[PDB]
RNA sequence: UAUCCGGUAAAGCGAAUGAUUAGAGGUCUUGGGGCCGAAACGAUCUCAACCUAUUCUCAAACUUUAAAUGGGUAAGAAGCC
RNA sequence: GAAACCUCCCGUGGAGCAGAAGGGCAAAAGCUCGCUUGAUCUUGAUUUUCAGUACGAAUACAGACCGUGAAAGCGGGGCCU
RNA sequence: GUCUACGGCCAUACCACCCUGAACGCGCCCGAUCUCGUCUGAUCUCGGAAGCUAAGCAGGGUCGGGCCUGGUUAGUACUUGGAUGGGAGACCGCCUGGGAAUACCGGGUGCUGUAGGCUU
RNA sequence: GCUUCCGUAGUGCAGCGGCUAGCACGUUAGGCUCAUAAUCUAAAGGUCCUUGGUUCGAAACCAUCCGGGGGCACCA
């Protein structure tokens, strides 16, 4: 036996934490100094551009917080590469700089910025910022939000981050923690980070497995041998995906029809329902204890 | 020894408990609070006598002690010595403070002299369970301890079934039914709330 | 004498209730708030810093300042000759909003449209409030049947 | 049936505690490391004692937990030492199990003049696929009720998978 | 008339903190006076600290609740569109 | 061994936050790390005992210069009294 | 109908056990070369996809505990104002108005915003 | 009244929370001496005043009670 901790009293003196604490997916202390606007702006949307990356996707919004809820301004998602190039490789750090890049030309060309601001199209991987231009209308201002991510060098979050510069949002960050930053001599080589936006650190792999042993390569690397993905192919397929995003980031949904509207779910038991099974529960136990 | 119980007789401040604050209260002087056949079950003894006090005042551990050991005394003498059942139902916890002289008021708080029990009117004092066959040595042995006590006291035989919540004249058609289990001094009952698994251990 | 702190007596006003302990919910860091709003002060044992006196504890001022994170707020205090209304500055979390003053909008948006209405009919239409009124004579019906006579219940002692 | 429901080493935790501080620690230090191959890890005291000549923040013991084939090797040569054969109440109610030896020459460690006599002691932490999220970072929960590992599941994978020859008492 | 503030009376402690009464069922778990035994968690119970539902009495410096009496606000031209 | 060290599970805070007590706090306001000196300079306004005078303490701000962090922000002494 | 990301209210949401998950998901999972940090790729970070609903998660159930909301308790305890009311007092009764909390007994066991999917 | 001190074999006492309650004066051996005086060491030596409580464990720490004893209580 055990002194039971968990009694009665246990649970009337228990006071449960908020709903997306148990669950496990918002830091509120986080939360609490990033997404509140000083009182005296007194309406205006502070604009957060929320990172999250998924064992399959990367998702990628830009939102600002209301009382009934935050509204989502702009979206964007990895699985959306297949319709811009980038067929396999959804994951990478390449990906999330294509997911940043297209949530950034997406929010400039539906707020009507797309000519103005064009952002760093010949990319080369020093550091960037989007200064405001008089007699234009301003740089869209955000701020990034990582979430439950430890956030050292050479995060995806911050290949998304550097995506959206690119892109031309003018967001505050710092160089110290991209890819390529020496952690003992505190410079950035800005090289290291080209490689690993353009994706050469996954072509290097590939070669070595390449190299190694071919049974390794198909099993770490199986749907890049599928639709014909090759190391020297990888650095032009992220060029035409960035171009495609430059020329076309505009988002068309589709037309859901023709649903037949069923329930797969279980629907809830009622209480006349209830009644009667816990007393046939009742008169089956008399049943069977009267038989001996 | 100590100062009558005229002085200490009324609720005239808060009360005042032994607690973290106040340390070096004397102990009391009543230690056993019930006796008699206390090992019995609530089958056998169904009378449920109560001294009930009719004054809202302060009755002391040591009358609760003598009033004790006069009901103890008198009901040994008259059904014996295991047929009955007693509880004192006032346990003493108001610290009562004395002031005693060779300055004089000039600093004057008292320290700890003893306990005392609030009683409030209709608050039941003393309590006797036994057979239905014993109703005025009951009554008379709650007279005989009503002569320890100051005030103005009552003797009731209860509509209750010994020391239970419930109605004598129901008890055994709940004990039919088997919403209450027999339990030591007491009873338990039994709603209909629990598992299902409570009540297939019950009712076989 | 007692003490002069500014929390004396603190245990119950300054403090959380009861299973609504910890984080801060953050639509109470989002509220708004204006210069001339109707605001009541109810301290938070949370936040601790910009807290308001106990004195100011459920009082009903006008916001005057609305500074980054705090607002300034002209409440009343009685000074035990005179009523003074003065200036303090108050954090969010120890501020909600007061909806003494919503109904009254709400009734001059209900006089205003009920004023514009039967205007060009030429009607008379009673736009003041009144007090709860006489009951309105009327029957007491019953179906045949007659009142249930109640009796005084005799007496027995419960203890 | 099962599909991932094939019970595994989670890891083994060694540790010797050769109680006051030093030299006898960073010797038993030596024979951990010389044992695994990674340097272990010192555990300091939690409060001063003094029946037991320790004070509080005093480096007592040292650990080292070892990972996947690794602590199956280590495993194996303290099985090998204790002739296969556990008891009953060697195994917890959560399906982890542990047991000490006296001598670390016994595991294929060469005696020293100077690094002198040390017993350790093994705890096997078992495991299944799936044990990562009462661990990782955001998404935090209990791993079901019909997931944990019992004691009978302990008994029947060590009887199944090192021929277990499990004495009662 | 609407809108907030309380933690006092009362009540509770089969809810937390502190005190505190007695039965019932369970080798959690040891130990002392003990009895049958060289001993045994082998049968009998005991108390110190154990558990499970019960039961009796409380608290100015305890409280889930929680009044009556009170305390601020608004009942317009210094207001709306 | 009841307390040395390792591991699993339960664990609403029943620990800790320098002290007396109260309040407050769980990916902190606690422990351990990494960097630091907002414990810097200069005008006013306000609260607290109050006569609405001081002193002490505190509250938002304003101008600079900074520290930290990827940033939001936080900090011009101590979680508040 | 339902899921993902971010949420508002913060147990009608939690906790214990059992059953069901088609698709998109979400994860479990496979490894450590690059970025990264540990005694240990267990955690964190990175590169992926051979299996999987076993687990998290979603839905349902328990004469479940808890929680929310009602009746009883009870016009009871208490309480504003009043009397040349009673009583040696303690306290109690009336007029006048308000008015609880236990135990006990019923019902329920999350709604909703933004953006994007699945059941074409 | 207040501040206290001590309750431990028949006796004077001692006792750093973990001892077999050191040990001496008595009672009873026994060794030794030519026999005796002192001994140098052993046995039958403890209602830790009493109750209650924390700790694993109490004479040792805390609270009350019960017995012996020390000192202060000033001007009109
Ligand atoms: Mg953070
Ligand atoms: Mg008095
Ligand atoms: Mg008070
Ligand atoms: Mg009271
Ligand atoms: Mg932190
Ligand atoms: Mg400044
Ligand atoms: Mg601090
Ligand atoms: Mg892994
Ligand atoms: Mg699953
Ligand atoms: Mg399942
Ligand atoms: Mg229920």
């Amino acid at each position: 036996f055990v002194k039971v901790v968990k009694n009665k009293a246990y649970f009337k003196r228990y006071q449960v934490k908020f709903r997306r604490r148990r669950e496990g997916k918002t830091d509120y202390y986080a939360r609490k100094r990033l997404v509140i606007q000083d009182k005296n702006k007194y309406n205006t949307p502070k604009y957060r551009m929320i990172v999250r990356v998924t064992n399959r996707d990367i998702i990628c919004q830009i939102a600002y917080a209301r009382i009934e809820g935050d509204m989502i301004v702009c979206a964007a998602y990895a699985h959306e590469l297949p319709k811009y190039g980038v067929k396999v490789g959804l994951t990478n750090y390449a990906a999330a700089y294509c997911t940043g890049l297209l949530l950034a030309r997406r929010l400039l060309n539906r707020f009507g910025m797309d000519k103005i601001y064009e952002g760093q199209v010949e990319v080369t991987g020093d550091e960037y910022n989007v200064e405001s231009i008089d007699g234009q209308p301003g740089a869209f201002t955000c701020y990034l939000d990582a979430g439950l991510a430890r956030t050292t060098t050479g995060n995806k979050v911050f290949g998304a981050l550097k995506g959206a510069v690119d892109g031309g949002l003018s967001i505050p960050h710092s160089t110290k923690r991209f890819p390529g930053y020496d952690s003992e001599s505190k410079e950035f080589n800005a090289e290291v980070h080209r490689k690993h936006i353009m994706g050469q650190n996954v072509a290097d792999y590939m070669r070595y497995l390449m190299e190694e042993d071919e049974d390794a390569y198909k099993k770490q690397f199986s749907q890049y041998i599928k639709n014909n993905v090759t190391p020297d192919m990888m650095e032009e397929m992220y060029k035409k995906a960035h171009a495609a995003i430059r020329e076309n980031p505009v988002y068309e949904k589709k037309p859901k029809r023709e649903v037949k509207k069923k329930r797969w779910n279980r629907p809830k038991m009622s209480l006349a329902q209830k009644k009667d099974r816990v007393a046939q529960k009742k008169a089956s136990f008399l049943r069977a204890q009267e038989r001996a | 020894g100590r100062r009558p119980a005229r002085c200490y007789r009324y609720c005239k401040n808060k009360p005042y408990p032994k607690s973290r604050f106040c340390r070096g209260v004397p102990d009391a002087k009543i230690r056993i609070f019930d006796l008699g056949r206390k090992k019995a079950k609530v089958d056998e003894f169904p009378l449920c006598g109560h001294m009930v006090s009719d004054e809202y005042e302060q009755l002391s551990s040591e009358a609760l002690e003598a009033a004790r050991i006069c009901a103890n005394k008198y009901m040994v003498k008259s059904c014996g010595k295991d047929g009955f059942h007693i509880r004192v139902r006032l346990h003493p916890f108001h610290v009562i403070r004395i002031n005693k002289m060779l300055t004089g008021m000039r600093g004057a708080f008292g320290k700890p002299q003893g306990t005392v029990a609030r009683v409030h009117i209709g608050q039941v004092i003393m309590s006797i369970r036994t057979k239905l066959q014993n109703k005025e040595h009951v009554v008379e042995a709650l007279r005989r301890a009503k002569f320890k006590f100051p005030g103005r006291q009552k003797i009731h035989i209860s509509k209750k079934w010994g020391f239970t919540k419930f109605n004598a004249d129901e008890f055994e058609d709940m004990v039919a039914e088997k919403r209450l289990i027999p339990d030591g001094c007491g009873v338990k009952y039994i709603p209909n709330r629990g598992p299902l698994d409570k009540w297939r251990a019950l009712h076989s | 004498t007692n003490t002069k702190g500014k929390r004396r007596g603190t245990r119950y006003m300054f403090s959380r209730p009861f299973r609504k302990h910890g984080v801060v919910p953050l639509a109470t860091y989002m509220r708004i708030y204006k210069k001339g709003d109707i605001v009541d002060i109810k301290g938070m044992g949370t936040v601790q810093k910009g807290m308001p006196h106990k004195c100011y504890h459920g009082k009903t001022g006008r916001v005057y300042n609305v500074t980054q994170h705090a607002v300034g707020i002209v409440v009343n205090k009685q000074v035990k000759g005179k009523i003074l209304a003065k200036r303090i500055n108050v954090r969010i979390e120890h501020i909600k909003h007061s909806k003494s003053r919503d109904s009254f909008l709400k009734r001059v948006k209900e006089n205003d449209q009920k004023k514009k209405e039967a205007k060009e009919k030429g009607t008379w239409v009673q736009l003041k409030r009144q007090p709860a009124p006489p009951r309105e004579a009327h029957f007491v019906r019953t179906n045949g049947k007659e009142p249930e006579l109640l009796e005084p219940i005799p007496y027995e002692f419960m203890a | 049936e099962n599909p991932m429901r094939e019970l595994r080493i989670r890891k083994l935790c060694l540790n010797i505690c050769v109680g006051e501080s030093g030299d006898r620690l960073t010797r038993a230090a030596k024979v951990l490391e010389q044992l695994t191959g990674q340097t272990p890890v010192f555990s300091k005291a939690r409060y001063t004692v003094r029946s037991f000549g320790i004070r509080r923040n005093e480096k007592i013991a040292v650990h080292c937990t070892v990972r996947g084939a690794k602590a199956e090797e280590i495993l194996e040569k303290g099985l090998k030492v204790r002739e296969y054969e556990l008891r009953k109440n060697n195994f917890s109610d959560t399906g982890n199990f542990g047991f000490g030896i006296q001598e670390h020459i016994d595991l294929g460690i060469k005696y020293d003049p100077s690094i002198g006599i040390y017993g350790l002691d093994f705890y096997v932490v078992l495991g299944r696929p799936g044990f990562s999220i009462a661990d990782k970072k955001r998404r935090t929960g209990c791993i079901g009720a019909k997931h944990r590992i019992s004691k009978e599941e302990a008994m029947r994978w060590f009887q199944q998978k090192y021929d277990g020859i499990i004495l009662p008492g």
